[PDB]
RNA sequence: AUCGUAGUCCGGAUUGGAGUCUGCAACUCGACUCCAUGAAGUAGGAAUCGCUAGUAAUCGCGGAUCAGAAUGCCGCGGUGAAU
RNA sequence: UUUUUU
RNA sequence: UUUUUUUUUUUUUUUUUUUUUUUUUUUUUUUUUUUUUUUUUUUUUUUUUUUUUUUUUUUUUUUUUUUUUUUUACCA
RNA sequence: GCUGACGACCAUAGCACGAUGGCACCACCUGAUCCCUUCCCGAACUCAGAAGUGAAACAUCGUCGCGCCAAUGGUAGUGUGGUUUCGACCAUGUGAGAGUAGGUCAUCGUCAGCU
RNA sequence: CCUCCUAAAGAGUAACGGAGGAGUACGAAGGUGCGCUCAGAACGGUCGGAAAUCGUUCAUAGAGUAUAAAGGCAAAAGCGCGCUUAACUGCGAGACCCACAAGUCGAGCAGGUACGAAAGUAGGUCUUAGUGAUCCGGUGGUUCUGUAUGGAAGGGCCAU
RNA sequence: CGAAAGCUAUUUAGGUAGCGCCUCGGACGAAUACCAUUGGGGGUAGAGCACUGUUUCGGC
C-alpha cells in the first residue's frame, strides 16, 4: 500500500502540526474499513445474496462473510439466523489499498457527485458513506451484472474527536463538503 | 370514582388494618388538611363524595389534594349464595386508613372557608376526623 | 486485554484450587515470561523462575527459547523445593508457543503434570 | 343468586411439598456424604469440603464441622466443611 | 418418540433401549456402547423393540 | 489472511488518460491489456476520470 | 444506405429554457420555431360503427370564418382494394 | 328453448 | 345460572394449520333496451364482538367480558 | 520508594474528576517469514522483535460531587405474665426499618525485579 | 404431577381458597476441550423506515436459559466451534425424605471409553413437572431347574 | 396407669389399615427435659420503594 507508506512519512507529522498535538501517539489513524450490504430482501430468493457476496468479493479483494438476523422481525419478514446481509472488514495493507483506490478511481465515478457531507461523522471520528451503485468500482463489469446494488463504507479511525477524525480523513485527500 | 388502572391480581386477601399512620400523617402538599383519628376502610364512593363537597365549597379558587387512593379490591358474595364455591367477585375498592392519615388537603383559600369545606367533607366519611394545619416539623 | 485474559483464566484457577494441588502459574509479556508455583492455599509462592534472572536477563528473552530455559529452571527449583506434582495454569494464555515451551521444559525436566 | 356474581374460576391445584432448606447448620459435626442444603439453584455455594449434586444439593465431601460464610466478590453465601 | 433397541454387534444378545423421533432420524442409529458380556465398547445398532 | 479463500489480488496500473496520470494499486480487476510502468508490465486499466480530473435577465434583454 | 424487434433510431404527450409573428395588449388564455426531457401506449372487455368501386382504406393540397388562432367543417386530386 | 313491464 | 355452539364484507354463509381473508346476494360504474327489468362486462368491499395474553408475526394460541343459539335448572 | 505475579477481603475497597510515572517493569508499539489465528479481518489469539510513546490503558497520589458505610436517641414490632373499651395498654425481656449526626478515595500476605 | 401464595423468617400444614403449568422435547438441545458475551438507547451510514445489516459509545443482564413459575446462573447454568457417545457396566460410604410401597442426592472403588498438553471432567440435559404398582402375556439372553433317565416343554434369573 | 377425634391410603369419607398418641413386659442408663452461655440458616411482624406493579401533586 502506497497510502500507508505515505501516511507513515508525511501525513502523520502533517496531522500532528495541524491539530497541534504534543505527542505522536495522539494523531489519529484509520484502524479498519468495513464494507456492508444489507440484502434484507434475501431469505426469499437467496440469489440476491449470492450476487451481493460476489460483488463484495470483487470490490474489496477479500472474501466477505454473510451476516444473519440477530432478532426476528415480522415487519421485514425475517426470522432469527436468516442471512440478510454481507460484510467485510479490511485492516492494514488491504484497507490502505482499498481506501487509496476508492479515493482515486472510484469516488469520482459516483453519478452527480458534488461532495461528501462533513457532518456524517458519528461523533467519535468514524465516518460512514453510502454508495448507491456498486458499478463505480471498476472491478465489477457492466456486461455481467445481477442488478444495481449499494454498499456502506464505514471508516473506523483511532480519533476520539469529530475534528480529529475529519482532519485525518482530509489529510488523505478525501473529497469533503 | 377512583379505581386502579390495570392491576396485577383480581382479588386480594382480607388482611389486617393495624398500627398508626406514621407515613402520610403530615400536610405535605397544601396548607391545610383533614386527618383521620380512627381506622377503617375509605370506600371510593366516600372519597368521591367528600371530594365533590370540598370542590363545591372552594369554588375553583383553591386547590385540593387527595392522599387516599382505593387500591384494595373488596369482594362480596351475592344474596342467596351458600358458603364456599370460590371467592366472591370484586364489587368495590377501598383504601386502608389508619389513625393519623391525611385524607384531603386544601391550599390557596381562606382558613375559615377551608375549615368549613373540610368540615362538610368529614360528614361524608366513616372516620372521626380532626383538622390540622401544615407545620415545619 | 488483561481483563479478558483473567476472565478466561478463572475457570482453571478455581478448578485447580478445588483440586487442592500445587499449581504452576505462567505469565508471559511481549518482553518477558514468568513462572511461579503457588501453594494450594493460593497465597504463597514457593518457587519461581523468570527471564529477569541474571543468567538470562542479559539475553534474547521474549522467545520460545527463553520460555524453554525458564521452564527448565523452574523445574529444577521446584525439584529442590519439594514439589513434584503440580497442576498447570496457563493463566488464560493459549497453551501454545512460549507457554507450551515452558510447560514442556518443566514437564521434561522433572515436574510431572 | 340475585346479582349475577358467583361463577367459575377454577384453581384448586398445588404441588406436593419438596422439603427443602438447611439440613445441617453451622458448627455441627458432619460425616462425609451428609446432605447440608437442599435448594433450587445455588442459594448456597459449595466451598471447600462440600460438593454439589445435579439438583444443587450441597453435601459433605469429608468429615468435620459445617461452616457458613459470605465470601467472594459476589457476596455469595458459602457452606464449608472444616476439618475440626 | 418411539422406543428402539440398540443391539450389540458382538453377538452377545446385549442391548440398550432408548427413544427416537422417527421423522427427524429416519435411519437406523449406531453408537459405541459398552458391552458388559465382552467388557468392551462395540457398535450397537438400532433394532425394532 | 487465510490461504486460498480470497480472490486474486494483483497490482493494477489504473491510468486517467484525460490528465495522463497513473495510479499503481493492487486490485481484483483483470485487465485485457498490460502496459509497462517504470518497473514491470502491470495490467493496464484506462480511466475516464479520477481524482486528478474530477471537479438581471430583464437588464440583458 | 441504415436501423434489426428493442418501450427501440417506435410513439411525441408533459415539462424546463430561449425566440419569431399578429395584435393596444399572448399572465389567466395564442400559433409556430429551436434545444433539452421523453408519458402512456406492444393492438385494446362487454359491446358497437361506416363502407358495394374509383367505393372503402390510405396520402397529401386548398378554402370559409379569420389581425392571430383547425386534429372541426366544406371541398380537391394521388394510390387504390376485399366481398 | 327462454321477449316482464310502461 | 350451568354445560356446550359460536360471533368475520351490505346480508347470509366459508376459512385458518400463528405467517393470508372467502363464495352468494348485494353496491358502484359500464354495456344491451325507447326506457326500466332480466342479462352481460367491470370494480369496490372486511379493527375477523370486545378486552387482556403468548409469539418476530394471532381472525387463528390462552383468558375475560359481551350478543347468539341450544340443553338443563330437581327433592321436600 | 516503585513495578509485576498470585492471594486475603469484596464498595469505609466503588464511580467520577485532576495530577504524576517510562531508568527496571508494564502497556501500547513494529512486522507477519515461521508456529498459531479470522464462519471475512495479525481486531482478538500467535509468533519474531525493539524505531517510537507514556497518547490510550494501567499504577499511584489528591478530593466528598455521587455512591457506599453509619451511630446515639426515639419509634414500630415482639417472647412471657396481666388487663382491655380489641384500637391497645401495664410489668419484664428484647428491639428494627427509615431518617439524622458522622465516616470513607481501603487494609493486609507470599514472591520476584529496579532503586 | 409441577411452580407461586395462603404457610404465622427450619420442615410440614387445610378450604368447591387466590393464580398458573404438565402427561413432553433433544444423538444434540448430551460429554469434553477451547472460545465468546446479552437487551436496549443514542450517533453515523444505499435502498432501509420506529424497527433488518454495518460502525461507534454507554450498558451486572433492564437479555437468554426447549417449556409454567420460582429459585438460580460470569468459573456463566447463557452463546458458538472441533472431536465424540459417560444418555457406560458392576456398584456404592453416607445422607435427605418417608406409614408402607416408593422417591432423592451422593463422594469413592473396579472395568471399558470420550474429550483435554495435562491436573482433570463426564453414570444425560440449570434445577424442581413430562407419570402408573401387581397380575397376565410377548421379546432378547442365561445353565438355574427339568415329574423314571437323556432331552424337550414349562418354570426361574437378567434385560426389555 | 391412661388416650384419640391427627397424618397417609383407601368404590374412601360415620368402615378399615400403617404411622402418631395409651398400656404391659424386657433391654439400655442420662444419650431426655428445663435454664445459662454460645455456633448457625432464615425473609415473618415491622418497615420500605431498590425490582414487579399501583398511586397523587409539581417541573419538564
Amino acid at each position: 500500500a502506497r497510502l500507508k507508506a505515505l501516511y507513515n512519512n508525511e501525513l502523520k507529522q502533517k496531522i500532528k502540526e495541524e491539530l497541534g498535538l504534543d505527542n505522536v501517539m495522539q494523531v489519529p489513524k484509520i484502524t479498519k474499513i468495513t464494507l456492508n450490504m444489507g440484502v434484507g430482501g434475501a431469505s426469499q430468493d437467496k440469489k440476491l445474496l449470492e450476487g451481493a457476496v460476489a460483488d463484495m468479493t470483487a470490490i474489496a479483494g477479500q472474501k466477505p462473510v454473510v451476516t444473519k438476523a440477530r432478532k426476528s422481525i415480522a415487519g421485514f419478514k425475517i426470522r432469527e439466523e436468516w442471512p440478510i446481509g454481507c460484510k467485510v472488514t479490511l485492516r492494514g495493507e488491504q484497507m490502505y489499498e482499498f481506501l487509496d483506490r476508492l479515493i482515486a478511481v472510484a469516488i469520482p465515478r459516483v453519478r452527480d457527485f458534488r461532495g461528501f457531507s462533513p457532518k456524517a461523522f458519528d461523533g467519535r471520528g468514524n465516518y460512514s458513506l453510502g454508495i448507491k451503485e456498486q458499478i463505480v468500482f471498476p472491478e465489477v463489469d457492466f456486461d455481467k451484472i445481477d442488478r444495481i446494488r449499494g454498499m456502506d463504507v464505514t471508516i473506523t479511525t483511532s480519533a476520539a474527536t469529530d475534528d480529529e477524525g475529519r482532519a485525518l480523513l482530509k489529510a488523505f485527500g478525501f473529497p469533503f463538503k | 370514582m377512583l379505581q386502579p388502572k390495570r392491576t396485577k391480581f383480581r382479588k386480594m386477601h382480607k388482611g389486617r388494618n393495624t398500627g398508626l399512620a406514621h407515613r402520610g400523617s403530615t400536610v405535605a402538599f397544601g396548607q391545610f388538611g383533614l386527618k383521620s383519628l380512627t381506622r377503617g376502610r375509605m370506600t371510593a364512593r366516600q372519597i368521591e363524595a367528600a371530594r365533590r363537597t370540598i370542590t363545591r365549597k372552594i369554588k375553583r379558587g383553591g386547590k385540593i389534594w387527595i392522599r387516599v387512593f382505593p387500591d384494595k379490591p373488596i369482594s362480596n358474595k351475592p344474596l342467596e349464595v351458600r358458603m364456599g364455591k370460590g371467592k366472591g367477585p370484586v364489587e368495590y375498592w377501598v383504601c386502608e386508613i389508619k389513625p393519623g392519615k391525611m385524607l384531603y388537603e386544601l391550599e390557596g383559600i381562606s382558613e375559615e372557608l377551608a375549615r368549613e369545606a373540610l368540615t362538610l367533607a368529614a360528614a361524608k366519611l366513616p372516620f372521626k376526623t380532626t383538622i390540622v394545619k401544615r407545620t415545619i416539623m | 486485554k488483561k481483563a479478558a485474559r483473567l476472565r478466561r483464566a478463572k475457570k482453571t484457577r478455581a478448578h485447580i484450587r478445588f483440586l487442592g494441588v500445587y499449581r504452576l502459574t505462567v505469565n508471559r509479556t511481549p518482553k518477558h515470561i514468568y513462572a511461579q508455583i503457588i501453594s494450594p492455599n493460593g497465597g504463597e509462592v514457593i518457587a519461581q523462575a523468570s527471564t529477569l534472572d541474571g543468567s538470562l536477563r542479559s539475553g534474547a528473552t521474549g522467545n520460545a527459547d527463553a520460555a524453554t530455559s525458564v521452564g527448565q529452571l523452574i523445574a529444577e527449583r521446584a525439584k529442590a523445593a519439594g514439589i513434584t506434582k503440580v497442576a498447570f495454569d496457563r493463566s488464560g494464555f493459549k497453551y501454545h508457543g512460549r507457554v507450551k515451551a515452558l510447560a514442556e521444559a518443566a514437564r521434561e525436566n522433572g515436574l510431572e503434570f | 343468586a340475585h346479582k349475577k356474581a358467583a361463577g367459575s374460576s377454577r384453581n384448586g391445584r398445588d404441588s406436593n411439598p419438596k422439603m427443602l432448606g438447611v439440613k445441617i447448620f453451622g458448627g455441627q459435626a458432619i460425616v462425609a456424604g451428609n446432605i447440608i442444603v437442599r435448594q433450587r439453584g445455588t442459594e448456597f455455594h459449595a466451598g471447600a469440603g462440600v460438593g454439589m449434586g445435579r439438583d444443587h444439593t450441597l453435601f459433605a465431601l469429608n468429615d468435620g464441622v459445617v461452616k457458613f460464610a459470605t465470601k467472594g466478590k459476589f457476596n455469595r453465601r458459602y457452606v464449608m466443611v472444616e476439618e475440626a | 418418540r418411539d422406543k428402539i433397541k440398540l443391539v450389540s454387534t458382538a453377538g452377545t444378545g446385549y442391548y440398550y433401549t432408548t427413544t427416537k423421533n422417527k421423522r427427524t432420524m429416519p435411519g437406523k442409529m449406531e453408537m459405541k456402547k459398552f458391552d458388559p458380556k465382552i467388557r468392551q465398547h462395540v457398535l450397537f445398532k438400532e433394532a425394532k423393540i | 489472511m487465510r490461504k486460498d479463500i480470497h480472490p486474486d489480488y494483483h497490482d493494477v496500473l489504473f491510468h486517467d488518460t484525460n490528465a495522463d496520470v497513473f495510479f499503481l494499486t493492487r486490485s481484483t480487476v483483470k485487465t485485457k491489456t498490460t502496459r509497462e510502468y517504470e518497473g514491470s508490465e502491470y495490467p493496464y486499466y484506462p480511466l475516464d476520470i479520477s481524482s486528478a480530473s474530477h471537479p438581471a435577465s430583464f437588464n440583458k434583454r
